[PDB]
């Protein structure tokens, strides 16, 4: 779901996407700043003829296989960090189309100095009091990561209900930290477990915070 | 070069209510337009194909029309689902391809007061040598809140980081978390410590507060 | 002021496809139209096409009346572009509308690029 | 096959009426055309009586640039009638003016000496 | 609700409401509705050909009329009034607004009042039987009006006496039977006779 | 003399199911036809004037059409409310109308069996040649339904008369009661009915 790459060095991004024998779409990619809008990249037809927008022409390289379709970056530079994503034409159509419905989940890159560092989770806990009526809340919270992606989730996913996972925050060190609070009724405080299972895909690491009061 | 010029940026629709975005070529592309929707963390999902192929099973409330450089996609029947980025882009030909700048999509709602938790740092976190304070807003609208630390002394710095959340697809409501990260060691040499939260659904600004040690 | 304006296309997407390539009026209003969907005079006015079809052929009809009346030989077919309306509307009554609209735009994307950067295949 | 099938009524319905009674084609274009419904090229396609008014009224244009074309014949004016009726449909409501060709219907079909004393309107 | 006439005698039928253009329908029981003739709003009246010079139409400011004159046997039964809706006048072909109607009895038999017995006692069922009464149509309602719920009234059935007898009937729940009253209340027209027995 | 023929009689539709009369004239009345509701003990509900138009507050799946001799009432959407009988008139002209004939529309349903309540005389009627029980059948669908009186053996076939409601608005159901009208001197009913596995077994006995 991320790459790290230090300025300069190129990269390149495969695409399948839902692929299973998908040999001609004439596919297409995009990449989108945070917090900004999405910007178009270019096309390469069924012949493998690679068209470009302006701004990206020279920058980078659309090349396909019959199996893959890839996308270089060559010399990136700190302004290129964005999630990319690679959107296939519906039907035969095959570069005369205006509009692509499937597309791919999308691969955050980051062009950095930086190190990659794994997350330091602790837990959030209410207080004694803090119960009173009914309502507690509880969390978990994931401090100094550089990688940006990192995927949060609570007892495995069987709990959806008041889960919020906050964006991260970058702080002065350079690195990230975020918080993922549930709000749960204090009654069941006593029996269910509440564990945040965090990921953090690029260091690898993973970890499981069972969250209690105390 | 083909550009598209997109409107209204930010707009507002009640549950229920109408809202048109609109879309300006600046070359005429022959109904070659098309909608996508976007939610974060999600890769867009393709509204309409040309001017009105609302395709693959899309609510029918969201109605494209336009032809030559003028295009609309119209949202009938606002719901809470709804709240999200649009982008509409247009293919001039199979080499130039341009995106709008994106339109966001927000869902009016009653006012909703938020619930404030204190979340002293960790145990865990005090050996690391660091120490964070996360105060917690769940559920309010709309949206704008101000959260302001104590440690019985007002805590203005830049020593504090807020991140507010996308409006929820149920109850449409925003979430805030304020992370005071200022301590250290030094976590202890006061007592006091709270968060008074200012919000237009508060008819007086409430503080949550813990005393350390309890 | 413009028929497909509202069945979401316009007079420009239809004049970007060679005039030969539409069939004749003959073929398009003798053969489909009344073959398929033969009775459509049911009271009923399902999706428009139906409509617009309707006074489509009696619009043919009330033309080739006054041109038959006639009878210092050869008129025009430049009048003729019933062909586009005929065409449109059966085909989008057969196909669906949405398949023959969008068949109009990827054409419409066919042309209007250079020749030189065309893909290796055409629209259907 | 019958214009006017789908709307409720036929051609006979119309044919009641006298041909002195409906206006010219230019009355029924320009006024009560474009000045009401101003909006007939929004990419909208509202009630049956504008998307059918439409090919109307695109029909007679393509008659008479024939017409003028070659330098006429009025007996292909019946689009005086359907330009009447959807219009009619539009302002006053379509139950209103079918009502009303059926009524005008029952005036004539009787014998005069049988008519009651007031005409429909 | 009802007139009572001997075979050959004429009789007069008013309807009211101001004057447009009046219909008059007859609808004899168990059969269809037949069409009469109208009365325009210049008093023409226009008939069918079967009830041509067996009735006549007439109409005034305050009233439009319907005279049957020598009714036969054959001619009992329910009349409707109908006037045109809106302006109109005559070429109306449907008429929205309609009178109650008004039953007519041809016949030499005498004119008789309603005799009401309490029929009486999971779910419970009581009811009001009203024997042999001649003349026209009776009303049976429950608890003054009160209670719609589970009654049934019957067609009356001809006796061989040449009087009718209907019951009505009401199915409630057998343990509200120790606290409502159902009273029944039977209302007949023609003989004027109104009585209220409480069945139980 | 205009005469309209109606081309149904009687017909059978279920809930959500659709029902359709057509009326053919015998002249054409060019519109002129209208289409009429009535129920039992109602005067007509104008249910569609000329061709298509439903005045007022009536159901939208009520839809008419037909133009010249031929016209036609379809109900798409069929209610439990919608048993009743319709009629069609037309005009000719303003001096000659007809009605149809009439079409009877019966509600289909699940066969439901009735309950039965025995009714002895009354204790006011004994006085003047009372002998008066009627016999009580509620809320059974199946129209086709017979019952007989047994005074001891078999009293069936004496001077008995049997009464029908329409069919209910509700349940789609319908109710009968029969009378036996006897002389003072001196009791079950049988009830035998499509969807009754044990007919009978109501009775009463004099003195009790």
């Amino acid at each position: 779901e991320g790459r790290l790459v230090t300025p300069g060095t190129p990269l390149t991004l495969t695409c399948t996407g839902s692929g299973f024998s998908l040999s001609t779409y004439a596919m297409i990619w995009v990449r989108q700043a945070p917090g900004q809008g999405v910007e178009y990249i270019g096309i390469i037809n069924t012949g493998g003829s690679a068209s470009y927008a302006s701004w990206a022409k020279g920058r980078f390289t659309i090349s396909r296989t019959s199996t893959t379709v890839d996308l270089k970056i060559t010399s990136p530079t700190t302004e290129d960090t964005a999630t990319y994503f690679c959107a296939r034409t519906r039907g035969v159509n095959d570069a005369y189309e205006h509009a692509f419905d499937p597309w791919g989940p999308g691969t955050l890159v980051t062009v950095s100095s930086a190190s990659t560092k794994g997350p330091s989770v602790f837990p959030l806990a209410p207080s004694a009091k803090s119960t009173s009526g009914g309502t507690a809340a509880l969390g978990c919270l994931v401090k100094d990561y550089f990688p940006e992606p990192v995927t949060v989730s609570w007892n495995s996913g069987a709990l959806t209900s008041g889960v919020h996972t906050f964006p991260a925050v970058l702080q002065s060190s350079g690195l990230y930290s975020l918080s993922s609070v549930v709000t749960v009724p204090s009654s069941s405080l006593g029996t269910q477990t509440y564990i945040c299972n965090v990921n953090h895909k690029p260091s690898n690491t993973k970890v499981d915070k069972k969250v209690e009061p105390k | 070069e083909l550009v598209m010029t997109q409107t209204p940026s930010s707009t507002s629709a009640a549950v229920g209510g109408t809202v048109t975005i609109n879309c300006q070529a600046s070359q005429s592309i022959g109904n070659a337009l098309a909608w996508y929707q976007q939610k974060p963390g999600q890769p867009p999902k393709l509204l309409i194909s040309a001017g009105s192929n609302l395709a693959s099973g899309v609510p029918s409330r969201f109605r494209g029309s336009g032809s030559g450089t003028e295009y609309t996609l119209t949202i009938s029947d606002v719901q809470r689902e709804d709240a999200a980025t649009y982008y509409c882009l247009g293919t001039y030909s199979a080499i130039d391809r341009a995106f709008g700048a994106g339109t966001n999509v927000e869902i009016e709602r009653t006012v909703a007061a938020p619930s404030v938790f204190i979340f002293p740092p960790s145990d865990e976190q005090l050996k690391s040598g660091t120490a964070s304070v996360v105060c917690l807003l769940n559920n309010f609208y709309p949206r704008e809140a101000k959260v302001q630390w104590k440690v019985d002394n007002a805590l203005q710095s830049g020593n504090s980081q807020e991140s507010v959340t996308e409006q929820d697809s149920k109850d449409s409501t925003y979430s805030l978390s304020s992370t005071l990260t200022l301590s250290k060691a030094d976590y202890e040499k006061h007592k006091v410590y709270a968060c008074e939260v200012t919000h237009q659904g508060l008819s007086s600004p409430v503080t949550k507060s813990f005393n350390r040690g309890e | 002021i413009d028929p497909y304006k509202e069945f979401g296309a316009t007079v420009e997407l239809l004049s970007f496809l060679p005039s030969d390539f539409f069939p004749s009026v003959r073929d398009l209003l003798d053969t489909a139209a009344a073959l398929y969907r033969d009775a459509l005079e049911s009271p009923e006015h399902a999706s428009p096409h139906h409509t617009a079809l309707r006074q489509a052929i009696l619009c043919w009809g009330d033309l080739m009346t006054l041109a038959t009346w006639v009878g210092s030989y050869v008129n025009t077919n430049v009048g003729l572009k019933f062909r586009q309306l005929l065409w449109f509307h059966i085909s989008a009554l057969t196909f669906g509308r949405e398949t023959v609209l969008e068949y109009l735009v990827s054409f419409g994307v066919w042309i209007r690029t250079p020749p030189a950067y065309r893909p290796p295949n055409a629209p259907i």
